[PDB]
């Protein structure tokens, strides 16, 4: 008996923990988009293949 | 003379 | 990230939200109770921009932005913004999550019931704290100051609710509650600058006067002779710096904003003024509470920090007062940041342990368990 009450403590605990570390999961997914649109904010003035067809033609 | 929580609550419980 | 479930704490008026965690001295940060909202087109594409901004976003962002304060007058009429300045507040600053803390806000004592109800409702349902507590403004101001016995004369950003307390206990009937606040002042400064050849209408021009106030405004300890000065030479004129690089100088209106604490009519108001109602708030004790309270004019909330304003106070209400006895003011380094510091003297008691409300005693009574909890 005490290990049927121990078993359905167990898994509302294991729920709520689980959630927990969805959420640290999400931030970081989010915080990382947030990095990928800095980054792009100082790398796109020169992803270009340049100054090439300049002296071929 | 005329709740946010009772929807998780339920997620853990079900 | 702490080694105990500290109590957060909350300080959230109509102007800045002080937060941090109680047992602390001071709040890890503080945030304007805004959300941001552009109210441009854009025209450039993949140059991110959010559809709204929350507290120090959107005031550093704010050249396109309007900004709305959630909090109006000490109450919450968008929790939805709210939530927002919370989650900013825990999950991006204090870097806490509520789940794993009890969680203390902030209110006076005749702030309507749905403040104090949203304010339990989106901490248990939208962060899932353990435990809730709204606390009066009053209290936390007298823990801070080292008091149990005055008057809580708190003159911040959204009302003035000027309560005596004895021996810890409330003396309701004298409540000499006022609707005149710093929010009226920085109204009346935008129109009296406005005067002067620089307007201040639009969201920008708000944030910088509010600064502007806060940087060259006082009270003074009388108001006639200053203006006899003010209003005949430029030798009280003060200069400010706005964001554009514009000069803008101030003279008389430096402190007929200000005045209309003691003078509301200038904004039309009708209304005796702080220092009466002060006055009053302790002649309507009974007459062996009166000599306490006199003896402890408790300064609190924003205002307090106008050049003149303790020094004024206790003048305005001495002078109303009888003779013999001595009338006195409490007007500590502490004064706006005490209902903060009390939230973290509160939430720390040992007493107070018995009036957290548990997310166990919530679920059964729901939100409207804080008009049986808290006070
Ligand atoms: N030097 C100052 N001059 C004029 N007003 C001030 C000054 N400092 C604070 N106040 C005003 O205090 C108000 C904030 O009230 P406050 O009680 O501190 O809210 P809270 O309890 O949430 O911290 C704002 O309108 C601010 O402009």
């Amino acid at each position: 008996r005490q290990l049927h009450a121990r078993v359905d403590k167990v898994d509302e605990e294991r729920y709520d923990i689980e959630a927990k570390v969805t959420k640290n999961i999400t931030e970081i997914a989010d915080l990382t988009q947030k990095i990928f649109d800095l980054r792009g904010k100082f790398k796109r003035p020169t992803l270009r293949r340049v100054r090439i067809s300049a002296d071929a033609m | 003379q005329n709740g946010k929580r009772q929807t998780e609550r339920e997620k853990k419980k079900k | 990230d702490e080694d105990e479930t500290t109590a957060l704490v909350c300080d959230n008026g109509s102007g800045l939200v002080k937060a941090g965690f109680a047992g602390d001295d001071a709040p890890r940060a503080v945030f304007p109770s805004i959300v941001g909202r552009p109210r441009h087109q854009g025209v450039m594409v993949g140059m991110g921009q959010k559809d709204s901004y929350v507290g120090d976003e959107a005031q550093s962002k704010r050249g396109i932005l309007t900004l709305k304060y959630p909090i109006e007058h000490g109450i919450i009429t968008n929790w939805d913004d709210m939530e927002k300045i919370w989650h900013h507040t825990f999950y991006n600053e204090l870097r806490v999550a509520p789940e794993e803390h009890p969680t203390l806000l902030t209110e006076a004592p005749l702030n309507p019931k749905a403040n104090r109800e949203k304010m339990t409702q989106i901490m248990f349902e939208t962060f899932n704290v353990p435990a809730m507590y709204v606390a009066i403004q009053a209290v936390l101001s007298l823990y801070a100051s080292g008091r149990t016995t005055g008057i809580v004369l708190d003159s911040g950003d959204g009302v003035t609710h000027n309560v005596p307390i004895y021996e810890g206990y409330a003396l309701p009937h004298a409540i000499m509650r006022l609707d005149l606040a710093g929010r009226d002042l920085t109204d009346y400064l935008m129109k009296i600058l406005t005067e002067r050849g620089y307007s201040f209408v639009t969201t920008a021009e708000r944030e910088i006067v509010r600064d502007i106030k806060e940087k060259l405004c006082y009270v003074a300890l009388d108001f006639e002779n200053e203006m006899a000065t003010a209003a005949s030479s430029s030798s009280l004129e003060k200069s400010y710096e706005l964001p554009d690089g514009q000069v803008i100088t101030i003279g008389n209106e430096r402190f007929r904003c200000p005045e209309t604490l003691f003078q509301p009519s200038f904004i039309g108001m009708e209304s005796a003024g702080i220092h009466e109602t002060t006055y009053n708030s302790i002649m309507k004790c009974d007459i062996d509470i009166r000599k306490d309270l006199y003896a402890n004019n408790v300064m609190s909330g924003g205002t307090t920090m106008y050049p003149g304003i303790a020094d004024r106070m206790q003048k305005e209400i001495t002078a109303l007062a009888p003779s013999t006895m001595k009338i006195k003011i409490i007007a500590p380094p502490e004064r706006k940041y005490s209902v903060w510091i009390g939230g973290s003297i509160l939430a720390s008691l040992s007493t107070f342990q018995q009036m957290w409300i548990t997310k166990q005693e919530y679920d059964e009574a729901g939100p409207s368990i804080v008009h049986r909890k808290c006070f």
